[PDB]
């Protein structure tokens, strides 16, 4: 039997919403990955919910498919689930009718049965009282049973990367990113969202919402637009795969109706332009399937998966991969067809045939990766690339090394990281390869919790392969950030390999981290050895919230080590940065509001405005206590290090001062602190003396600090000048990495350490 | 026990009638052994011959009763009549012979058999006939007795016993002798003492023009009169006539007699008065297929020993071309309407080269034509033939569209197989060019398409009509101006309504238009238009068409306020797939509704839902009904033996849908106990059950499945084997 290709959906924000078929009080579950003790990981507690057609005011039905709106560049928060009865239930997470909420709390938009608006925040089943709802099983495949659900993207563009190659001239890996223009059908901004669903009887649906209204509208048609309803209700489509094509506002509805035993093709057209969009349909082509192979073995169509192909590839015609299995033979044939117009001097042109040695039980297409996954019977997975259908795990062995571009790598799977012995599909409810292909999710019958399997490498004792592996995992994150993926799956896989390295040689594992994170900067065209102008851009960059988090997890096992400590203090300084400068801009605008709003004193709006002015500065006081408490720790270590310079356990103090933007960042914090105090002194509170306590306390805490800020200000300023002249004395770029990440000084610069 | 016996026997007869196994001399043996096989315990009763024939009589009558009385619950247009005609043919033809050489000629036993029937069958038959329509309304019982009279089984005084008390039948008028009588040219009923000589003598003097234009029955040819009067042939004599064709046809293949091969195929294709259906009812279609596909495959060696240097060559080449071209049309008609597969026969007979079979891959790609022209398909890796492949295209286009004549050199140098694909290529190029606007001159083309109707080029029309609907379906949705549209009809009408036809091409042209007429009519009506439908309806009325709504053919003025259904199986929203299968669940579990014993409406339903979803949605849904309601027919919820027989109903039905012949069963037992076996049964349940049995056993070694779950699945599997081994198929 075919597996649950759409039973589970990994939302782009990490929420794992999957169908539930065992609990008698719930049909859907929500969970996510969390860290146990910084080293290990565990799934979050399942948040069970119950979905029935009568939430608007009682038996609930099973869930057919779950589709997170993670397609293209969509935010990925609006989850629309279609049940077995055909009702499309839309749930929005991260929002409440009155306020904003976290990502684990759900909310309804509208229910379909006729469509009506009813906003209501859902509640978990466990917290809710025992209700009179029983699991009624809709074991009937209705005319309205949705076969395939597809989302509609907006007019925004997505920028991703295609592949990277090893530049032997510079002995470094180089990657190029190509912008991907939108292709297929996209909804305009004035429409809040749109979606399309194909029902098993051929009836089509088009839900959409106007951005300026709350009422929802639905437009429905039927594929077979014949004059007789006798054939209208006959199109029982076995497979209905919708692949958008480069044709404007066109979707190729590739259907296989067993009534006529032909793979019929269709074309759907929509005119966006507030009038309702118009829907049109036009029949195109129909072909019959091949009965036999070349040698005389008959074939059976197991699956019909057509790839969503953009205009980037050489031939944009979608690949209709009609799978065939030779009976009583381990072989499995995948014939490939392409749809092309008929040219004068449409039609399906056959390119070639590909033979696989094991039977296939599931096919899943990766998103923004162009990878077809063949989940064979024995559990092994062979992901064939869309470009050449060359096996990714064995591409390096068979790659033609000679050429301008060598060692073409697209994913960590190219290095050789193969999954272990996965559980057999008969015991498995559903599988899904993780977005980065680093691991596979397996749900088990007797396991109440989801499992997880990571990739392993057999030749971990060979030290010469560390250069390639670090670069391969470096590019894995490059695609993830461009697609706004959490990439929590990739983080787990990297740590396991590092842990096995550290068990034999602890010294070797430390260098693996340094080389791995260095390639990230080269891939993203960001240089820590650049002039100071780019350095300001680095601090505000989102990646440091994640790339620094990498060593926060990859260095957790190393007790009493400063690799994670160096990243955390810089990361927390960013939080410290958001505290003062986050409100320094806000406080500056409050100065102008005082003068222009001084003509109405008795109004009931100024009194709340006046109260809020002096309340905001009060909340900064607890932050300032940790701000002073932080600078004392580094000054305390100065006295300790002088007596015993040979103590390696206190090498964190070197990196903190060595960081180039941190010295400027603290100076900027000290600059705005002076500006704020000068402004407060220049513009004090006079109407209410009682409110001056917060303003006065701000002056007192600075003066009462055990160490004067002015003396400490000159401390970091002098370090910057001395560390710049040393660069001119001898050119070196590794010292920039050493002062920022390694938190150490190379032995070749041992004289520099004595100066501190 | 009796209910189990009757259900098993009715399904067994239905399956065996569908499977064309009536001609098997093991029918009576299997029918007698049914009673012993059903009951596991020994049942050693000496059943006398009269008992067997009586049991057959009431079984057949009750089966026909259920078959005709279950039809009102079907959709009014879900029309499938092959099995209805098959029941009629069996009951009127074989059962009289079964009595003739199986009975002891006892008049009493027939009276007991036909007096023990319930009046419900008679009431239902009369009600259905009255609703369809005093006018003479004869039942199937009258035809049964009439056949027995001709065989000297019963005296003429027996028919009056069962006649209505107010109406008798004159004894003298009823025929009593089994001798063939034919109306000669002078009106005297001549006695055909010898059958084989009559066929060959008429066949030699037969005219191919007399096929469709001879609407009147007063034709000088005796054999042609028989086809239009096929319903009144004697019981025992028609077996000789069917066997006469087989021996003659096989001898014509051995001697390579091209004249009589082409003529024979023309008679069988058109199926006047259900002539072709009776042929398949007797002789097994497998043996007919084997010899027929041998000719179309072994004809390659026959063209390397003939030299075109005689004035009889053009006579021979036309004779060769028509013999080969007609033999293709016989296969397509059998595959499409009669539900036979060309792939299956190759697997069963090892002497057929599957990889080198041109017929096998031709049928499966019949409605689709390649955009590129290849002289040979197995050697696409070579470029030498592709150089002259384009030469052939330009050589034929210039000679036929500009020169206006077909040179004899072109015909001699090319084979029939290349012609079968060359003609669709050229017509597609010309028609596409006309539609776009590349070709603007029609009159030269109208004459140009006339050259496609010559006897030499007749085989090229087979693929021309199939592509038309795919061409027309795009045309129907696309916006085409009437000036172009009227041109399309003008070019099309040349093939549809020729000005003149040769004496060997007139019957062929009608025959090809008859294969793929039905989908063409549906597309055309969606829009010089009328003549095409008028021609299409004319060729559709020459003989009856199976599984077609009669209202569609004659919808010129009838408006019944009900939309027409062109397909065999039709579905509405008022009666969706849910309601019928929910009624199937009521029948799969409680044997309710009335759609059972109708393998016409059920076999197609299974395919429309696939065996996987069909079995998945019923096996696990049974538990919900069983856990709440209980086993029907028992007032006590004690024991599992009562539920055991209910499970036997479901598993016995699935066995017949998988096993189709006698020796096949002996080979499926070896498939379970563990290549060629599962090839023929790709979609069988047995494959699905066995493939999961081995797969989950692998997980048992690896221990990802609980032992209880594995034990449950094998319980279904061993039950399937247990009934398979204890019952003879």
């Amino acid at each position: 039997m075919m597996l649950g290709e759409h039973l589970m959906s990994w939302s782009k924000t990490g929420i794992i919403a999957y169908s539930d078929s065992q609990s008698s009080n719930a049909n859907i579950c929500l969970t996510f990955l969390e860290s146990i003790n910084g080293i290990n990981w565990r799934f979050h507690t399942p948040q069970k919910y119950v979905l029935h057609p009568q939430l608007h005011e009682q038996f609930f039905y099973n869930i057919s498919s779950i589709h997170w709106n993670n397609w293209f560049s969509l935010p990925g928060d609006m989850l629309a689930v279609c049940d077995e009865l055909g009702n499309m239930t839309m749930l929005i997470t991260g929002q409440r009718p009155d306020r904003a909420t976290t990502y684990e709390k759900l909310t309804m938009v509208f229910q379909d049965n006729k469509i009506y608006n009813h906003v209501m925040p859902l509640k978990p089943v466990d917290k809710l009282k025992p209700m009179n709802i029983e699991r009624k099983q809709t074991r009937k495949e209705y005319n309205t049973s949705i076969l395939e659900f597809r989302w509609l993207t907006s007019s925004k563009s997505v920028i991703v990367s295609q592949f990277c190659a090893f530049d032997s001239s510079s002995n470094t890996y180089r990657s190029r990113a190509q912008q991907v223009p939108p292709y297929g059908v996209y909804h305009p901004p004035f429409i809040k969202y749109a979606c399309l669903a194909i029902r098993k009887n051929g009836q089509i649906d088009f839900w959409y919402q106007f951005s300026n209204s709350k009422d929802h509208k639905k437009i429905t048609l039927q594929l077979l637009d014949t004059s007789n309803q006798r054939f209208k209700d006959l199109q029982w489509l076995e497979f209905a795969r919708i692949t958008p094509m480069n044709d404007d506002q066109c979707m190729l509805i590739t259907t296989y109706s067993k009534l006529s035993k032909n793979i019929s093709f269709y074309k759907l057209h929509v005119n966006w332009n507030l009038n309702d969009p118009s829907l049109k349909i036009q029949f195109i082509l129909s072909t019959t399937l091949d009965p036999t192979d070349d040698e005389g073995h008959v074939l059976k169509l197991e699956n019909l998966h057509v790839v969503s192909k953009s205009s980037i590839e050489k031939d944009p015609s979608p690949e209709i991969l009609v799978l065939y299995n030779v009976c009583d033979t381990s072989k499995s044939l995948v014939k490939r067809y392409r749809l092309a117009p008929t040219q004068l001097s449409y039609n399906l042109r056959r390119h070639s045939d590909i033979v696989l040695d094991k039977k296939v039980t599931l096919i899943t297409s990766e998103m923004f990766d162009a990878f077809v996954s063949f989940y064979f019977e024995d559990g092994t997975i062979e992901s064939y690339n869309q470009n050449d259908w060359k096996l990714e795990t064995e591409r390096l062995i068979s790659q033609s090394q000679l050429g301008k571009f060598k060692n073409i790598i697209a994913s960590p799977l190219s290095a050789g990281f193969n999954y272990g012995k996965l559980p057999l599909p008969p015991s498995v409810e559903w599988m899904k390869v993780s977005p980065s292909m680093c691991g596979v999710i397996v749900k088990q019958y007797n396991k109440k919790w989801p499992q997880f399997y990571a990739a392993v490498q057999k030749n971990y004792a060979d030290p010469e392969k560390d250069s390639i592996n670090a670069t391969a995992l470096a590019f894995g994150y490059v695609k993830s950030l461009h697609k706004q993926i959490s990439a929590e799956d990739l983080t787990i896989a990297a740590k396991t390999h590092i842990l096995r390295i550290s068990f034999l040689d602890r010294k070797r594992a430390k260098e693996f981290i340094t080389t791995l994170l260095k390639s990230l900067y080269s891939f993203f065209n960001i240089s820590p050895d650049a002039p100071k102008e780019i350095m300001d851009k680095i601090i505000t960059s989102r990646p440091l919230q994640k790339i620094m988090l990498l060593q926060l997890e990859l260095g957790s096992c190393f007790s009493q080590e400063n690799i994670e400590e160096m990243a955390r203090v810089i990361l927390y300084l960013k939080n410290v940065l958001f505290a003062f400068n986050g409100v320094a801009r806000n406080f500056h605008f409050a100065i102008e509001q005082i003068s222009n709003n001084s003509n109405q004193q008795q109004n009931p709006k100024l009194f709340q405005t006046i109260f809020s002015k002096q309340d905001l500065i009060h909340s900064l006081i607890p932050v300032a206590k940790w701000f002073v408490k932080f600078i004392t720790y580094l000054t305390q270590e100065i006295l300790i290090l002088i007596n015993d310079p040979t103590n390696k356990e206190y090498t964190l103090v070197h990196g903190i001062f060595g960081a180039k933007m941190s010295r400027t960042l603290i100076l900027s914090i000290l600059n705005e602190i002076k500006k704020v105090t000068q402004i407060v002194a220049k513009f004090p509170e006079t109407s209410y003396p009682i409110l001056n306590e917060s303003s006065t306390f701000l002056k007192l805490v600075l003066s009462e600090s055990p160490v004067d800020f002015e003396k400490f200000e000159t401390f970091l300023v002098d370090v910057n000048n001395k560390f710049i002249a040393l660069c001119e004395q001898q050119p070196s770029q590794e010292r920039e990495f050493s002062l920022l990440v390694k938190a150490e000084i190379p032995p070749e610069y041992a004289k520099v350490g004595d100066f501190l | 026990d009796m209910k189990l016996l009757r259900y098993y026997k009715n399904i067994w007869l239905n399956n065996k009638i569908i499977n064309w196994e009536i001609s098997n001399p093991d029918f009576l043996s299997k029918y007698s052994a049914i009673t012993s096989s059903i009951f596991q315990e020994s049942f050693n009763s000496v059943q006398n011959l009269d008992q067997l024939l009586t049991d057959l009589i009431e079984t057949s009558f009750t089966c026909f009763a259920q078959f005709v009385s279950n039809k009102q619950y079907h959709q009014a247009n879900s029309n499938l009549t092959l099995l209805e005609r098959k029941w009629v043919i069996f009951i009127t033809k074989h059962l009289p012979l079964l009595i003739l050489e199986n009975s002891s000629r006892s008049p009493r036993v027939v009276t007991n058999a036909l007096d023990n029937i319930d009046e419900k069958v008679v009431k239902a038959i009369r009600i259905y006939f009255t609703e369809k329509d005093p006018s003479t309304s004869l039942d199937i019982r009258h035809d049964f007795i009439k056949g027995l009279i001709m065989l000297n089984l019963q005296p003429a005084s027996v028919i009056n016993n069962y006649l209505r008390e107010d109406q008798m039948i004159d004894t003298s008028i009823l025929p009593t002798r089994d001798d063939l009588f034919v109306r000669n040219l002078q009106g005297i009923q001549e006695v055909v003492h010898n059958t084989n000589s009559f066929i060959i003598s008429s066949l030699d003097t037969l005219e191919l023009e007399s096929i469709t234009e001879s609407i009147t029955h007063d034709s000088s040819n005796g054999l042609f009169q028989v086809l239009h009067n096929f319903e009144s042939v004697a019981p025992t004599k028609q077996r000789e006539i069917v066997k006469a064709f087989l021996s003659i046809f096989e001898d014509a293949i051995k001697e390579l007699n091209y004249n009589r091969i082409a003529k024979i195929c023309a008679l069988l294709f058109f199926n006047f008065s259900h002539s072709l259906t009776t042929i398949l009812s007797f002789s097994s279609p497998a043996a007919l297929m084997k010899t027929l596909i041998k000719f179309v495959d072994l004809s390659r060696n026959g063209r390397n020993g003939s030299n075109g240097n005689d004035e009889s060559s053009e006579y021979e080449t036309i004779n060769i071309s028509l013999s080969f071209s007609w033999a293709i049309l016989l296969i397509i008609n059998l595959t499409q309407t009669y539900g036979i597969s060309v792939v299956d026969v190759a697997l069963k007979y090892p002497e057929l080269s599957i990889k080198n079979s041109f017929i096998i891959n031709f049928i499966s790609n019949l409605p689709n034509v390649s955009d590129k022209y290849y002289l040979e398909e197995s050697n696409v890796n070579d470029s030498d033939m592709l150089t002259k492949s384009h030469n052939t295209v330009q050589s034929w286009l210039c000679d036929l569209f500009v020169n206006g004549s077909i040179t004899d050199q072109l015909i001699q140098n090319i084979e029939t197989r290349q012609l079968a694909n060359l003609i669709p290529f050229i017509v597609k190029q010309v028609l596409l060019s006309v539609e776009i606007g590349v070709l603007t001159d029609i009159s030269s083309l109208i004459g140009g398409f006339e050259y496609f109707l010559q006897p030499l080029l007749l085989v090229g029309l087979i693929k021309t009509f199939y592509w038309l609907e795919q061409f027309l379906s795009c045309v129907k949705n696309d916006t085409i101006s009437e000036d172009i549209l009227q041109g399309i009809f003008n070019l099309l009408n040349t093939l549809f309504n020729p000005v003149t036809l040769n004496e060997d091409s007139k019957a062929f042209h009608t025959a090809v238009l008859r294969l793929n007429a039905i989908p063409l009519l549906k597309v055309l009506r969606k829009f010089n238009l009328e003549p095409l439908i008028a021609k299409l309806v004319a060729v559709l009325n020459v003989s009856p068409v199976y599984d077609v709504d009669p209202r569609i053919i004659n919808s010129e003025n009838d408006y019944s306020r009900k939309q027409l259904g062109y397909g065999k199986f039709l579905i509405l929203n008022e009666n969706p797939i849910n309601k019928i299968m929910t009624n199937q669940i009521n029948s799969f579990w409680s044997l309710h509704s009335s759609t059972y014993y109708n393998l016409d409406y059920l076999f197609e339903l299974i395919e429309l839902v696939t065996p996987k979803s069909f079995l998945f949605d019923v096996l696990k849904t049974l538990e919900y009904k069983l856990a709440t309601y209980g086993v029907p027919g028992s007032e006590n919820k004690r024991g599992s033996l009562d539920s055991e027989h209910v499970f036997d109903y479901f598993f016995y039905f699935l066995v017949l849908y998988d096993v189709k012949t006698a020796e096949e069963a002996s080979q499926l037992i070896e498939y379970m106990e563990n290549n060629k076996i599962s090839i023929l049964k790709r979609h069988s349940f047995a494959v699905l059950l066995h493939e999961r049995k081995l797969l989950n056993d692998l997980a048992l070694e690896n221990g990802e499945i609980t032992k209880t779950e594995n034990e449950k699945f094998i319980s279904y599997h061993d039950k399937y084997l247990c009934m398979l081994k204890t019952c003879v198929f």
